[PDB]
């Protein structure tokens, strides 16, 4: 994963451990993150084509 | 439908949560679930809430939809605080304080 | 003759305990919240013995 | 409190009234159709009701582009009628004979409940 | 220096910011405001009568060669005015490049359908009429492409209930499906997932009056 | 050491849309990008 | 005076000198994060997590503190004020306990929430295999708050309110260093009405709710703004609903009443609502037990008594009654020619004539400036503790100079008692007496006179003199008179039309009596004709219901839209958050339907319908959120001086399991008292 | 009547090739005293599951005869 | 049968008379028989001599999260999570 534990969860074993891990594991789960506000569109060559999500 | 300002949450000092004007329509009934004792409710638009900038909007959207509606009061803009540091530590004032 | 499979299969739900017997759940809603159907319920209790614990805990499978 | 705007169908209400009238044409001529080609209990006078009572449902409306979408969308269901890609079951649906009456009456209410 | 952090794509960037200007001195009559996205994508913000000009514009010009529409997205935005807004997303295969058509209209008001530009927009205009209630003037043959037959309203607006107002069941009496009320089990437990401390102070100033 | 989340995060590094047509008044023919043989 | 310039991340911004950095900041609208500083509490930099850049400055300069000077450039979203508040949330996170998924403030936390926006991702506490964290001992505060200490961070918002706000200085600070405690050095009760603002004070899950504990979640919560009926002082309230029933309530922000505090009979009602109460129609058999009937016949079998009473009605408001349904039993009974609608509460005769002679003419906003103020036979401190809030903040910054007139007691702050005599009031009247200089010096007197007094025999020439006496001390757009309410219905009864005092009933000798939520012990079965019909109307079975012949359920003020008056005559509105329990139904309902069955419909159907009725009745009744001036107004001896009978007061709170223990609570401690010397 | 659910939970990873050590051959299994004998899915018959509330009714009805 | 009345740990039961028991004519009311607050209680507590103590579950990665405890007052001393006592002497 991506080292920001603001965007993915932390370890589980950090999680029971550290502190900044169980805060971070409980809004990542109840709230989630917050995304910028913006609009985008990825796409991707998927078998059946180009599969994009605006 | 009764536009208002969401509530601020009194157990936090945060506010940016209450930047919003929104609609929520009236509380309808709900009851026990017979089978699994759940809430149910045959209410579709007491699910609902939509956002707004200022209570012009939110009117102008409820008369083109035809709901009925009435705004709650739109808190005064809180008056001017001092709290000053200062005064903790007065003379002869009874704003002295005994802890710290 | 069946399987294979991996440890990390995904079947169904099953609310574990200590060694001791008592309960895990402390009905912290985690799970709740996270619940992308919305499948699960909970509805929480100070005990008797005043441990945080669940007076209900439903799946809804379907 | 006036502003300018796009027209959706017509420029005049007279046009506006004239498409309407359109509508009740088409459906009054298609009602023999819709009897035959489809498996349901009502018949062509009960039908033929139906269209006036709902035709009235919109008696107040004024607005020109309002009423331009009433007939966009009035026009669109004829053709998924009269075509029969509209099945049995949503034919019948503009009557709502599953759901049975609710008294008005304050004292039937309160005596029901909620 | 930093690895989580994304890499902005400059040259990709520098041209799409030049050739932005561009489409704004051709275009003068429709094109309202262009803009470079944070993620390095191009916006048009457009006029609702310059849609059929501005994308012939794109799709005809020797620069531009925008050939192949890929999507129409509709957005619903209650506070607006215009509540609904139109996005066109445009590729172009020769210069491998994206971009991005805005445009805003009411709940009546129609907008010009651009079957003719692309008449891939066939059925995604179908669909905006559809699920948002955006009315396509000259439009080959409008008409809903997803929803139920007979379904009243226009799900996707934000004014809409999630669950619908009616459910279907059958009844053996009528020896048919039958429309009722909604009547759920269980209600859609709402979640309050509102942060009380702004995150993004950039954008806290950001749109000025 | 030396890990301060100031520095890393990139949430709070991205900005508003900018605007071309002002940010030039404020401060070959053009194309979308680099020209490709799809024939 | 004259606006500084001060800009705020490059931002001009003007403010009257002396402005802390954190409200300049707040005028552009960027929130610096806090812990210590809470508005409505006086300034400390304990926890130094508003710590902000300042252009050429040496150091970091606290926010909440730092009074601002003109020129300055205040940088909030700077590396350098980012890397402060890091390293805070890596220093308070250290000894943070790890309880987020048992600790009730989870998803409410302020201590999550601002490590999220702000804090580091990591941490670097490598000694947790080592030395371990820091673990407190637990205190013993009380049956309704309880605590958890290993999770404080020595905010000391607890203390400062404590000692300024509720001014009890039982809380307070022990140690030095990382073995600091906050907490009695000696097991007690922090017993005060205002006891319960302290849960949400702390940002923390330090101190927390006790009833409420572990009962639900934040973001499962749906909030139904509402406000209380407990206490007359009408304060906006936030009932916490989940899945039909209500968790808890809080107190929703309004400065004009509320001012975010919350007595705590307002915040401990819910259980209440929980118990003892009436779910089916139930009728007096011919026995005598009560059995629960269907609606179709109760309604009928009431019907019978008021046909065969022949115009002998009479009805009586109660407590928790509401306006909406108080007009239905008016309309009701005059549709019968009937006229005998009357009050619990006795009052003044004559005194409904004018609207200023049964209200706080001084707003509760307004006391707070108040200067000198007369209490005569008022305990505020319990009767409306909102009130009290108030004159303690006058006390504490205004100067302010009080004064009695009855039994002693304590207002939590020093006021001189004058005595219980009842010539006391015309000695001040007179100007013969030594107080008497202070009110009519006073650029802000008030008078502030207990409902229950005016109740009294003598209360008519007292009302009378207060009321004279006001007039001189009346000052430009000042009302110094004012009267207080402890009945939220009261004032609306007496604003539509009601007559006062319960005996304005009994002296008709009806042959059918409405109690609607009438539940004081005021009406005795004894005092009725033999020959009467009680019909009870009200949601909690009590002594009210315990004489009725025919019980009829009604609905709470959770779950009824209904009208309140506040004793400063604010009208407001309640939501229905849950739905009422059982076969009940609201209370005009059952009027509205009970006509049907005896024959004469009432003008309306509808609440919007019964809403233009009370529009012509008094029109500043639907102007909700409002207040409209009325202008001009034309031994002693108090319930309700002991916190023993604080809590137990209404039907709902005397139904309160909770209520049960704190009454319990505070015998315990006093048992225990007397029994050491 | 051969079910697939007839296999107790000591073989049952064994069974799919989660593990390559028979239930004898590993002592890291557990022998708690509240694990319980295996048992069949029991559907159709007079021994099934039926779900109910596992709460207490909260609202406490006021009792006029006492 | 006996399940039918059989009062379950959270003390929840269908009156004898509640229709509600008529879903368990044709099927059955598993009520758990081990139940926790018994089996908690019966673990006897853990005599300790530091000030304060730790318990993460028992296992580590596995347990519970890691608390520590203040053993200053007389009472033995629950654990939040897993509910074993502590007690110093
Ligand atoms: S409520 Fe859910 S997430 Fe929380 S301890 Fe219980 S099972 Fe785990
Ligand atoms: S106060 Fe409670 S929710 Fe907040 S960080 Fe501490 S343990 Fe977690
Ligand atoms: S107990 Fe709570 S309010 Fe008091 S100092 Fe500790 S954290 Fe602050
Ligand atoms: S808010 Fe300033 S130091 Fe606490
Ligand atoms: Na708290
Ligand atoms: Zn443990």
């Amino acid at each position: 994963k991506t080292d920001d534990a603001k965007v993915a969860p932390p370890s589980r074993s950090e999680m029971k451990t550290s502190m900044e891990a169980l805060i971070h594991h409980f809004k990542l789960f109840t709230q989630g993150y917050q995304v910028p506000p913006g609009a985008t569109y990825t796409a991707i060559e998927a078998p059946k084509g180009e599969f994009g999500v605006y | 439908v009764r536009i208002h300002i969401p509530p601020k949450n009194a157990m936090q000092s945060g506010t940016d949560n209450v930047n919003t004007w929104q609609i929520e329509f009236d509380n309808r009934e709900r009851w026990e679930n017979p089978l699994m004792g759940w809430a149910s409710s045959g209410d579709p638009l007491s699910n609902m809430n939509v956002q707004f900038g200022s209570p012009e909007e939110a009117i102008t959207f409820c008369e083109r939809n035809g709901w009925r509606w009435y705004v709650d009061g739109a808190a005064k803009p809180k008056k001017e605080r001092v709290k000053n540091y200062g005064i903790n530590f007065a003379w002869n004032k009874r704003t002295r304080v005994s802890t710290k | 003759e069946k399987g294979p499979l991996s440890p990390r299969f995904r079947g169904e739900h099953a609310l574990r305990r200590y060694p001791s017997g008592e309960e895990r759940c402390i009905a912290c809603k985690l799970c709740e919240a996270i619940c992308p159907a919305q499948a699960i319920t909970i509805e929480a209790e100070e005990r008797a013995d005043g441990s945080r614990r669940t007076t209900r805990y439903d799946i809804d499978m379907t | 409190a006036v502003q300018q705007v796009r027209p959706i169908l017509s420029v005049d209400r007279e046009e506006a009234r004239k498409r309407a009238l359109n509508l009740y044409k088409a459906w009054y001529r298609q009602i023999p159709y819709i009897v035959m080609d489809y498996d349901i209990p009502m018949t062509v006078e009960q039908c033929r009701d139906k269209l006036r009572e709902e035709f009235v449902k919109h008696r107040n409306v004024t607005d020109i582009r309002v009423i331009d979408m009433l007939v966009i969308k009035g026009q669109m269901e004829l053709k998924e009628s009269v075509e029969i890609w509209k099945q049995k079951g949503h034919i019948m649906r503009y009557w709502k004979e599953s759901q049975d009456p609710k008294p008005t009456d304050f004292l039937s209410k309160f005596i029901q409940g909620v | 220096d930093k690895p989580t952090v994304r890499q902005p794509d400059a040259v990709a960037r520098s041209h799409l910011s030049d050739f932005g200007r561009y489409v704004a001195e051709c275009l003068p009559k429709y094109v309202q405001k262009v803009q470079l996205t944070a993620g390095d994508e191009l916006e048009v913000l457009i006029a609702p009568e310059g849609v059929v000009p501005v994308l012939q514009f794109l799709k005809d010009h020797h620069q531009a060669q925008f050939t192949n529409l890929v999507d129409i997205a509709g957005v619903d935005v209650p506070c607006r005015k215009n509540r609904f807004e139109v996005v066109y997303n445009l590729l172009s295969l020769r210069y491998n490049s994206r971009i991005r058509v805005k445009t805003y209209t009411d709940e009546l008001t129609p907008l010009d359908s651009a079957c003719e530009v692309h008449k891939a927009a066939n059925w995604y205009e179908r669909e905006i009429w559809d699920m948002y209630g955006v009315f396509f003037a000259n439009h080959p043959d409008l008409r809903r492409i997803l929803t139920d037959y007979g379904f009243e309203g226009h799900p996707q607006r934000r004014d809409f209930p999630l669950s619908g107002y009616v459910e279907l069941r059958y009844d053996d009496e009528k020896k048919r499906v039958v429309c009722e009320p909604l009547e759920l089990a269980q209600e859609f437990r709402k979640f309050d997932l509102s942060a009380p401390w702004e995150q993004f102070p950039n954008f806290r100033n950001a749109n000025p009056p | 050491s030396a890990n301060y989340y100031c520095q890393r995060d990139g949430r709070r590094e991205v900005l508003p849309p900018i605007d071309l047509v002002e940010q030039q008044k404020q401060l070959k023919l053009p194309t979308p990008g680099k020209v490709y043989a799809w024939d | 005076p004259e606006k500084i310039e001060v800009f705020v991340d490059d931002i001009p911004v003007q403010v009257v000198p002396g402005t802390t950095v954190l409200q300049a900041a707040a005028q552009i609208g960027v929130e610096i994060p806090r812990f210590c500083y809470h508005e409505r509490l006086a300034v400390a930099g304990n926890c130094r997590m508003c710590l902000v850049e300042v252009e050429k400055s040496p150091k970091p300069v606290a926010a909440c503190a730092m009074p601002v000077m003109k020129g300055w450039r205040i940088k909030t979203n700077s590396d350098l004020t980012r890397k402060a508040r890091e390293g805070v949330m890596e220093f308070l996170l250290m000894n943070h306990p790890l309880d987020c998924p048992i600790c009730d403030q989870g998803g409410e936390c302020d201590l999550q929430d601002q490590a999220m926006a702000f804090g580091s991702d990591r941490s670097r506490f490598t000694d947790i295999n080592y030395t371990g964290k820091r673990a407190v001992e637990d205190k013993d505060i009380g049956p309704l708050v309880k605590t958890i200490m290993t999770r404080c961070i020595h905010c000391t918002r607890c203390v400062r309110f404590a000692s300024e706000i509720a001014g009890v200085d039982d809380l307070g600070t022990t140690g030095r260093g990382n073995d600091m405690q906050i907490g009695t050095y000696v097991e007690k009760l922090f017993l005060t009405e205002l006891s319960g603002n302290v849960i949400d004070l702390c940002p923390v899950g330090a101190l927390t709710n006790k009833p409420y504990s572990f009962v639900a979640r934040p973001w499962e919560i749906r909030k139904v703004s509402s406000i209380d009926v407990l206490d007359a002082v009408g304060s906006n309230i936030v009932v916490s609903t989940r899945t039909n029933e209500v968790l808890r309530i809080l107190p929703r922000e309004n400065e004009d009443v509320n001012e975010e505090w919350l007595a705590d009979k307002s915040r401990f009602a819910c259980d209440g609502l929980k118990r003892q109460r009436l779910v089916a129609p139930m009728v007096r058999m011919p026995n005598g037990e009560l059995q629960a009937v269907e609606w179709e016949g109760a309604l009928i079998a009431v019907a019978k008594a008021i046909k065969a009473a022949g115009g002998q009605i009479a009805g009586i408001s109660g407590q928790l009654a509401d306006l909406e349904a108080q007009v239905a039993l008016k309309d009701l009974l005059n549709r019968l020619g009937s006229e005998v609608v009357a009050t619990e509460q006795g009052f003044i005769a004559g005194g409904t004539d004018n609207r200023a002679n049964y209200l706080l003419n001084s707003t509760i906003a307004g006391l707070e400036e108040a200067d000198a103020v007369l209490l005569v036979g008022t305990n505020p401190r319990y009767e409306a503790p909102l009130v009290n809030t108030r004159l303690r903040k006058a006390y504490v910054h205004n100067e302010l100079q009080i004064a009695s007139i009855g039994p002693k007691i304590d207002l939590s702050y020093d006021h001189e008692n004058l005595g219980a005599d009842a010539a006391l009031v015309k000695d001040v009247c007179s100007g013969a007496h030594a107080f008497s200089k202070v009110l009519e010096g006073a650029k802000k007197p008030a008078i502030i006179i207990g409902a229950d007094l005016l109740e009294r025999a003598d209360g008519a020439a007292i009302h009378a003199t207060v009321a004279e006496y006001c007039k001189k001390l009346k000052k430009p757009n000042w009302n110094p008179f004012n009267v207080l309410q402890t009945n939220a219905a009261q004032v609306g009864a007496l604003d539509v039309g009601y007559k006062a005092g319960a005996q304005t009933a009994v002296k008709a000798q009806p042959k059918v009596l409405f109690l609607l939520n009438a539940d004081a012990g005021k009406v005795t079965r004894e005092q009725l004709p033999k020959d009467c019909f009680v019909v009870y109307i009200g949601s909690h079975g009590d002594n009210g219901a315990s004489i009725a012949d025919a019980v009829l359920p009604g609905a709470a003020y959770t779950e009824k839209q209904g009208i309140y008056v506040n004793t400063e005559g604010r009208p407001q509105q309640t939501l229905p958050g849950v739905s009422p329990p059982g076969m009940a139904r609201e209370d005009w309902k059952i009027l509205r339907a009970l006509s049907e069955v005896v024959g004469k419909p009432l003008p309306y159907d509808n609440l919007d319908e019964l809403r233009n009725r009370l529009e012509d009745v008094a029109p500043h009744l639907t102007r909700l959120g409002q207040l409209e001036p009325a202008g001009d107004a034309g031994a002693i001896d108090i319930k309700l001086k002991e916190l023993r009978d604080y809590f137990m007061t209404d039907a709902i709170s005397r139904a309160s399991p909770t209520m049960a223990k704190c009454i319990s609570a505070v015998n315990k401690q006093q048992r225990e008292n007397e029994a050491k010397q | 009547d051969y079910d697939g659910s007839m296999i107790p939970a000591e073989w049952y990873g064994w069974m799919h090739y989660k593990t390559d050590l028979p239930p004898i051959r590993d002592g890291c299994r557990p022998k708690y005293k509240w694990i319980a004998d295996h048992s069949e899915n029991l559907s159709g018959t007079k021994e099934a599951y039926y779900p109910y509330s596992t709460t207490p009714n909260k609202v406490e009805a006021w009792e006029p005869k006492a | 049968r006996g399940d039918i009345e059989k009062v379950t740990h959270t003390g929840q039961v269908f009156d004898k008379e509640d229709y509600r028991n008529a879903r368990f004519v044709n099927a059955k009311r598993y009520v758990n028989e081990n139940w926790g607050i018994k089996l908690i209680e019966e673990v006897p507590p853990k005599e300790c001599t530091e000030r304060v103590v730790f318990c993460d579950g028992g296992d580590g990665p596995l347990g519970h999260p890691k608390v520590y405890i203040n053993l200053d007052k007389p009472g033995n001393h629950i654990c939040g999570y897993c509910g074993l006592r502590f007690v110093k002497k």
